[PDB]
């Protein structure tokens, strides 16, 4: 195992802190949220490798103990690295129509909801701090530079 | 049977974010004459 | 018509290559799942 | 407009389009050529 | 024109799909080797 004793202890603390429905075992879907709370950015396909319940899983019957959780955390951690802010803002430079280093708030918030995985306006609005006031053209530098702290 | 005696124009106003913030309802001159000079099997304004 | 008849062969070959690729991806994910299962087993044994 | 066409789609011909400053319609022509579009499907004006 | 562009694209894509297929075969065999290694580790832990 690549994780330290301190990291394992912290993960075990987190595992039992982000509880509970009633039982001390974490839910199958909620496990992914724990991994994301631990700052990881895997796709839902990483969970689909284990493939607990092929159908819609409201029931979450595939509950996990710590010994089942930790390997998933490891395969997530060893999955991939993540690119620098330039790789992000290149996307914005492609989406932009002004050619000035900013982007229209109304357009970008919609684009980031429609393309790829789906998100709510409640989720997306919380990501921006330089809000769409009198000026429509939000500087996307603030967005990326803030969120990448996580 | 539901024939409008009048012409109308609605408009809805938006903010910079793209959400509704106001509206207006314009209405033009109407065929007011018929209301007391009714032709066969025709009706007055429904309210009556 | 000639182009469509031609492209049927490329479509077929690409489809079979995709089938083989998919089979390798499935076996890869099976081996990865096995690795996770036996890793969990190893962790349980270590804790014990 | 040519500047809008380039800024919206340049990703498709970024290796072909030169970095140095010029009439954007040249860059648009290069991109349209890279896409190999039939000349009956479009017409190039001075602005639009 | 579209069919010709597709014909060119299919030729390139088949060759790249072979590369991707090979990469998945390599990763499959790597994951299989990892499974064997961690299986050996599990057996060692069990014996211990």
């Amino acid at each position: 195992c690549d994780f330290s004793e301190e990291q394992t202890a912290e993960f075990k603390e987190a595992f039992q802190l982000f509880d509970r429905t009633g039982d001390g075992k974490i839910l199958y879907s909620q496990c992914g949220d724990v991994m994301r709370a631990l700052g990881q950015n895997p796709t839902n396909a990483e969970v689909m490798k284990v493939l607990g319940n092929p159908k819609s899983d409201e029931m979450n019957l595939k509950t996990l103990n710590f010994e089942q959780f930790l390997p998933m955390m490891q395969t997530i951690a060893k999955n991939k690295d993540q690119g620098c802010f330039e790789d992000y803002v290149e996307g914005l430079r492609v989406f932009d129509k002004e050619g000035n280093g900013t982007v229209m708030g109304a357009e970008i918030r919609h684009v980031l909801v429609t393309l790829g995985e789906k998100m709510t306006e409640e989720e997306v609005e919380q990501l921006v701090a330089g809000h769409e006031d009198s000026n429509g053209c939000i500087n996307y530098e603030e967005l990326v530079r803030m969120v990448l702290s996580g | 049977d539901n024939s409008s005696r009048f012409g109308k124009f609605i408009r809805i106003n938006f903010d910079v974010t793209g959400y509704i913030v106001g509206a207006n309802i314009e209405t033009y001159l109407l065929e007011k004459s018929r209301a007391i000079r009714q032709a066969k099997d025709e009706r007055t304004f429904h309210i009556f | 018509s000639n182009l469509e008849k031609k492209q049927k062969k490329f479509d077929q070959m690409l489809a079979e290559e995709k089938n083989i690729s998919s089979k390798y991806a499935d076996e890869r994910d099976r081996a990865e799942a096995e690795a996770r299962e036996k890793e969990t087993k190893a962790l349980s044994l270590a804790r014990a | 407009v040519f500047q809008e066409f380039r800024q919206r789609y340049e990703i498709l011909a970024a290796n072909a389009i030169p970095k140095g400053f010029m009439d954007g319609k040249q860059a648009c022509i290069l991109m349209i050529k890279a896409l190999e579009l039939d000349p009956n499907l479009y017409r190039i004006g001075q602005s639009k």
